[PDB]
């Protein structure tokens, strides 16, 4: 033929069949025991996710959501992801007393249900009602961001103590309960405007720590919704919201890493 | 420890870092030991 | 073209004077009119040699930045910018990645372009050397009047004038000669000095002494001659048009490089359009289905590898300049280990190049002297009185003299003035009796008469230096039959005696002995005149016989030879042994050229040729069935006559070939001959007639000391030391370089598996990216580099000079053995290593294997920077990517791991590592540099954002171990299989 003879092309056929074969079962073993060297609970490093990252509902081209008021296809698409999100904070999702419960109305301390261990049921999550969520389809003018934290397992987010000087001073802070989000652009040609848990302008510590999706499916995350109702028209906004916490820090390279990047333009 | 579990999110990778380029550096060292040994 | 020029010349020595004079419109005496030469300048152009039309260095080095490899990192390096352009364009991308690597990948195209530029090297200057054989200036006759002009003004048809010391200014009609000797060695490769006379002496030009010729010299004496050659057109002008101008050709070395160019460049473009077809099936924007062809080319084209061959080229070469053996084309390095054929000039290569005595009768004895440079053998007598008597001939009968300032140099080294015979004779009594000069001082010379061409003797006059005597000693020498016809007495063992017929018939035994051995044989005698008839005061007239020349006392004889050099015999027989055939390509005659090839084993004891079969049993040569004779011998004459199959057939049908008495040209046939039958061929040589061989062979090789310019121009390879010995090494070397490259090639193919199979999954799979592209060029340019040059470094694995040379058709540098090894056995582990790793490292992350699969769309989202992992947990966008970054970083320190194992297998191809060891020193180096580069690439500051480098933890680096030992085992029980059974199956799959 090419190269060998028929017989030549079986031989050299039933070796790399053989061959292939003892090499695949050999990878698949060493993945069998790297998987049984770790937890079903806990994933056995944290150090790469540690400050956490916030993230918004709406869907950014390119960390910017630009529309026009005047038009109705211009912000459909925003609103696509922004349903996607709060579909999911239904009150028909969270029914009995399994596998959710209602915690304080007011921001309040953590709550421990107890190890990262399967020696008890799904842990119980709190009830969040995206109704706490005043004033938001969305809006078509003006929009109504929605901010969130992301879950890291066995993590406590630390609000700062009003040892000091702080940036939103000493304004409604509840210190001891209270994960702050302040957002920003000198360029002050808007109108804020913070929705969330309590009436407060963070998140509530009592939906920490988070057990994982193994230990606790169906769990909700507390949420921030953020209203630009700013008197301002056709033009790029370059605006940032920031968290501020003990265990929460920021990155030059990660524009994600405990903030915000949105540019907002109502070009209308 | 309980909510003070900070160092769950925590790595030295300055230490890492430190370790591995003394240990890049030796090796060199004992690379050109081996070598030179009649050049 | 050239084929014009591999004829033998014709010429006009057969015409008279006159005759001559007619056909050029010259005077024999008064020679040119001014305005007749200054015609016949313009007509006939200069007296000068042109050099042939060079291609340029440009052209030369943009010619290797188009060949497969550099083809397919150009269509990478355009790719990258256009996918940076179609960016640059669409989405405002702020980034540098394809811009940069765009960059450098043309960077790596050009410095690949600078080693396989210094590969492919060619230094040739042989029309310059020629051009320095024409003198400055030449003496004419113009208008009855003698005036040296400018040599290129010389033309046909003028007088011109030589006298010794000058070089022949053109081919020239001699018409005058008084003692002219000229020296031929141009043409012969012989400098014993040839008479010049008017007189035609022979049919053919070449031999005839009424012609002398351009890029020779007078050496005594002075002639006049008529010019009928200039320029180009003289004997030797030819010559050098003909060893300038002849195609160089590619070496076995550079063809099999391009051969596994073409292998890989072909799975090159198959694996990159046969899965660039496969992406946009599967549905992949064309901005991305290119980015990933950029990747498939890195992946598939060994970067390093060209340059790595280069490098172990050079290396080998610089083993070779430290034993007295220079290459000048870094090629030439492996041709010698692929040569079945050596065509090898005899005098001043094979042999010594200086008449030497090897033989003396004496005592009705044969005694054999030492003939090696260095003195190598051993004594012959010293005790008999008659080799006192013989030795004080050969030193008092003797002129020839030391030149001044010698007394530092050996004896047989040191130049002299006078005759080969007598400068022999002088260098053969001062090695074994002291300083000559003092038995010339004890014995004062009184009278003597010097060889004459009709006495065919010479004789001598001495005062003996013994005391009691102090009378006259008279010594002759000549040929050896004229001096037995005036010898009465033999000194038999000291005293003298009649010279009766039975000695007389042994000295003829004796005498057709020596002559049978190529040897110059000369007589010896010598003569105590009577005291009473010959007073202290005596007066010898050496006009007129005043003394007796007749019934004298035989000594003894004395042979001669330009002999063998020390090591040649030997290294002639290791030549064979290695299976390489030896033919002897000379100008010198037949008789000598067949003495000295039994002497160095060209001929082998018994074996004949078809004339040696006719004397023996005595019929004639016709009668001789020509297939019974293994050996042969050809003159130039008979051979210029013969056609090219007919010396095809003489190639074929003989083992033992000596080509005596030919002309340059007919060496450039003898080897084009065996070429033509599909041999790789060496020549060996010194002198100018060896020029055209020189080039024309696959690698020529010359001497160093006694090689002219000319020789050393046209060669591949010098041999410093004239050590013959080298060409045995050489052919060693050249063997053990080749197994190395393939030790090195597939070296560095196995690690392309891991580099590709990345990619593949990243599509099939839908994965995150396991290894990036710069990171593929660490490897391949950064770690894998010293590694892969140190299998140069590597012994050999069995005696190499013990197998037969490679079949240039059949056994080549790289095969489907190759491939099967490296890409289908060794790489496929390496790849499941890498793969391993990444596994690893994701699932310790929170990304575990399962959850991995059709993922990369919302990973390399940038605009996501929540994605959840199989724990539930939120990455964004930068986060994910360091851990993928991460990845890529184990991943390359996977494969710096499994290549590890791979140094250490692709050491042996037969052996186990625990036979051959771990004794080269520049292998182990590579190891420990290579996980040092490893190391400072992962761990150094910085190299996370100029590489995308990032630091590993310490579990990280023993990912690839099982793998990596698992290499080790199969290689090692794979080559243990090969072993235990030559048979095949293992062997014919596998052995590269
Ligand atoms: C989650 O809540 C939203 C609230 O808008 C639900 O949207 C409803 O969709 C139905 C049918 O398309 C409409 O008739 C209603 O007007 C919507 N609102 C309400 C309050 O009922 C959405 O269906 C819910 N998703 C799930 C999975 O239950
Ligand atoms: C990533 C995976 C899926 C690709 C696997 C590719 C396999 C099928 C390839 C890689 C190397 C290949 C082999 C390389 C060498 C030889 C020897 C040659 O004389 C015949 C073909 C043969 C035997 C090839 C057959 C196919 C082969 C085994
Ligand atoms: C938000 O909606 C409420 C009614 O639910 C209305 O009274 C109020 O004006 C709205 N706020 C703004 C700032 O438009
Ligand atoms: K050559
Ligand atoms: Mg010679
Ligand atoms: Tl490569
Ligand atoms: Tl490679």
């Amino acid at each position: 033929f090419l190269g060998r003879t028929g017989s030549s092309w079986f031989k050299i056929f039933l070796f790399y069949l053989i061959f292939y074969g003892c090499l695949a079962g050999i990878f698949i073993g060493t993945i069998q025991v790297l998987l049984l060297t770790l937890s079903d609970f806990e994933p056995k490093y944290q150090d790469r996710v540690a400050p956490p990252g916030l993230s918004h509902a709406p869907y950014a081209i390119k960390t910017e959501i630009s529309f026009s008021i005047s038009n109705p296809k211009s912000y459909e698409s925003f609103v696509k992801s922004m349903h996607k999100l709060m579909d999911l904070y239904n009150e028909s999702s969270q029914a009995g007393n399994s596998p959710f419960e209602d915690c304080s109305d007011t921001p309040a301390d953590y709550i421990k249900r107890g190890d990262l261990d399967d020696s008890q049921g799904q842990k119980k999550a709190c009830r969040f009602s995206r109704m706490w969520l005043k004033n938001c389809g969305y809006a078509e003018g003006k929009p109504c961001v929605v901010a969130k934290l992301n879950r890291i397992i066995g993590f406590y987010p630390k609000p700062l103590k009003n040892t000091t000087d702080l940036p939103e001073e000493l304004q409604a802070n509840y210190n001891q309960y209270v994960l702050p989000l302040r957002c920003a652009a000198r360029e002050k040609i808007g109108s804020i405007e913070y929705f969330g848990l309590g009436g407060y302008a963070g998140f509530p510590l009592q939906y920490y720590p988070y057990y994982g999706k193994r230990l606790q499916k169906k769990y909700l995350q507390p949420l921030l919704a953020i209203q630009f109702t700013n008197l301002t028209q056709n033009m790029e906004l370059r605006i940032e919201c920031k968290v501020y916490g003990e265990n929460i820090d920021y990155s030059e390279k990660d524009r994600f890493r405990g903030r915000f990047e949105v540019k907002i333009e109502v070009k209308s | 420890e309980g909510p003070d579990n900070d160092e769950r999110f925590t790595y030295d990778y300055y230490r890492l870092r430190v370790v591995g380029l003394i240990v890049a550096a030796v090796l060199c060292v004992i690379g050109i030991i081996i070598l030179l040994a009649g050049k | 073209l050239d084929e014009l020029k591999k004829e033998v010349s014709m010429d006009d020595h057969k015409l008279s004077l006159d005759e001559l004079h007619n056909k050029y419109g010259t005077d024999l005496t008064r020679g040119l009119t001014n305005a007749r030469a200054k015609e016949i300048l313009a007509r006939d152009g200069p007296n000068s040699l042109t050099p042939p039309p060079t291609t340029p260095e440009w052209i030369k080095f943009c010619r290797q930045l188009f060949g497969g490899f550099s083809i397919l990192l150009w269509i990478g390096a355009i790719l990258c910018f256009l996918a940076y352009g179609i960016q640059a364009a669409t989405e405002d991308e702020p980034a540098n990645d394809n811009l940069y690597l765009g960059v450098v990948l043309s960077t790596v195209v050009i410095v690949t372009g600078c080693f396989s530029y210094y590969q492919e090297a060619k230094s040739s200057r042989i029309m310059d050397s020629f051009k320095n054989m024409v003198p400055q200036q030449a003496l004419v006759i113009r208008d009855g009047e003698k005036s040296t002009i400018n040599a290129e003004f010389v033309v046909a048809g003028d007088l011109v004038e030589v006298k010794g010391g000058d070089r022949i200014p053109a081919d020239l009609r001699i018409i005058s000669a008084h003692g002219c000797k000229v020296d031929n060695s141009s043409l012969t490769g012989e400098s014993e000095p040839q008479t010049r006379s008017p007189e035609f002496s022979s049919e053919n030009p070449l031999e005839t002494r009424n012609i002398a010729f351009f890029s020779t010299n007078c050496v005594e004496g002075t002639a006049r001659g008529v010019v009928v050659y200039t320029g180009d057109r003289t004997v030797m002008g030819r010559i050098a048009t003909l060893a300038s101008g002849l195609e160089v050709g590619r070496t076995p070395i550079a063809i099999e490089i391009e051969h596994f160019i073409h292998i890989i460049t072909g799975v090159a473009v198959f694996l990159g359009v046969s899965f660039f077809i496969l992406s946009l099936i599967l549905g992949y924007s064309w901005l991305e289905a290119v980015i990933f062809l950029i990747g498939i080319i890195v992946a598939n084209v060994p970067e390093g590898l060209l340059a790595t061959v280069t490098v172990c080229l050079t290396l080998t070469a610089k083993r070779m300049a430290r034993k007295n053996c220079l290459v000048k084309n870094l090629e030439a390095v492996e041709t010698l280990g692929s040569t079945s054929t050596i065509c090898s000039d005899k005098t001043g290569t094979l042999t010594q190049n200086r008449m030497t005595v090897a033989h003396m009768w004496f005592d009705n004895q044969i005694h054999e002297a030492d003939t090696t440079e260095n003195q190598s053998g051993a004594a012959f007598d010293k005790t008999s009185a008659t080799w006192s008597a013989l030795s004080r001939i050969a030193a008092l009968c003797n002129r020839a003299v030391f030149q001044a300032g010698q007394d530092n140099v050996p004896i047989l080294k040191r130049s002299v003035a006078g005759d080969a015979s007598e400068s022999a004779l002088l260098k053969c009594i001062e090695l074994c009796c002291g300083s000559v000069q003092g038995m010339r001082d004890r014995n004062p010379k009184i009278v003597e008469i010097p060889f004459n061409s009709t006495n065919k003797y010479q004789l001598s006059i001495h005062e003996n230096e013994k005391s009691s005597e102090s009378r006259y000693l008279l010594v002759m020498k000549g040929a050896p039959e004229r001096i037995l016809d005036r010898c009465s007495t033999i000194l038999l063992n000291g005293a003298e005696e009649p010279l009766k017929e039975d000695m007389k018939e042994a000295f003829q035994n004796a005498y057709l002995e020596l002559g049978g051995l190529g040897e110059r044989v000369l007589g010896f005698c010598h003569f105590a005149l009577p005291e009473d008839k010959y007073n202290e005061g005596y007066p010898f007239d050496a006009d007129e016989p005043n003394f007796p020349t007749t019934d004298l006392c035989f000594v003894g004889l004395m042979a001669m030879i330009d002999p063998p050099r020390a090591a040649v015999p030997d290294a002639v027989g290791k030549c064979r042994s290695a299976g390489i055939k030896v033919i002897m390509v000379t100008g010198d005659h037949p008789i000598t050229a067949k003495a000295i090839a039994k002497g160095v084993g060209i001929i082998s004891e018994g074996n004949e040729t078809i004339e040696d079969i006719a004397a023996r049993l005595n019929i004639p040569i016709g009668q001789v069935n020509p297939r019974d004779a293994k050996a042969c011998v050809v003159h130039g004459s008979d051979l210029k006559d013969l056609s090219t199959e007919v010396l095809d057939d003489i190639l074929h049908y003989h083992t033992e070939i000596v080509f005596a008495r030919t002309s340059p040209q007919q060496k450039l046939i003898i080897v084009e001959g065996c070429q033509r039958q599909g041999a790789i061929v060496a020549v060996t040589g010194d002198g100018v007639n060896d020029s055209p061989a020189l080039k024309k062979a696959d690698i020529g090789v010359a001497m160093g000391i006694s090689g002219s310019d000319v020789s050393k121009q046209a060669a591949d390879m010098i041999l410093l030391d004239d050590n013959f010995a080298s060409i045995v090494t050489g052919v060693e070397e050249g063997r053990l370089i080749f197994d190395n490259l393939k030790k090195s090639i597939a070296y560095t193919l196995t690690s392309n598996i891991p580099e590709i199979t990345p990619f593949l999954v990243f599509i099939i799979g839908n994965v995150p990216l396991p290894l990036g592209t710069v990171t593929i060029l660490c490897i391949d340019l950064g770690t894998d580099m010293v590694p892969a040059i140190s299998l140069a470094y590597e012994q050999a694995e069995s005696d190499i000079m013990k197998r037969q040379p490679r079949n240039p058709k059949t056994d080549k540098l790289v095969n489907e053995r190759l491939i099967s090894m490296a890409y289908g056995q060794i790489g496929m582990i390496q790849a499941l290593g890498g793969f391993f790793s990444y596994f690893v490292i994701l699932a310790e992350n929170g990304f575990l294997p399962m959850d991995l699969i059709g993922k990369r769309v919302r990973w390399d989202d940038r605009w996501i920077s929540d994605v959840e992992d199989s724990f539930g947990q939120q990455w964004t966008y930068e986060q994910r990517k360091i851990v993928e970054f991460t990845c890529h970083t184990s991943f390359f320190i996977s494969i710096v791991v499994v290549q590890w194992a791979d140094l250490i297998i692709c050491k042996t191809r037969r052996n186990s590592i625990f036979q051959q060891g771990m004794k080269n020193k520049i292998l182990i180096f590579g190891l420990f540099e290579e996980t040092a580069l490893a190391a400072f690439l992962s761990y150094c500051p910085g190299t996370d954002v100029a590489l995308r480098m990032y630091p590993l933890k310490p579990s990280w680096w023993f990912c690839a171990f099982p793998y990596s030992l698992i290499i080790f085992l199969y290689d090692e029980m794979r080559r243990f299989i090969i072993r235990r059974s030559p048979g095949g199956w293992v062997e014919q799959e596998t052995y590269y």
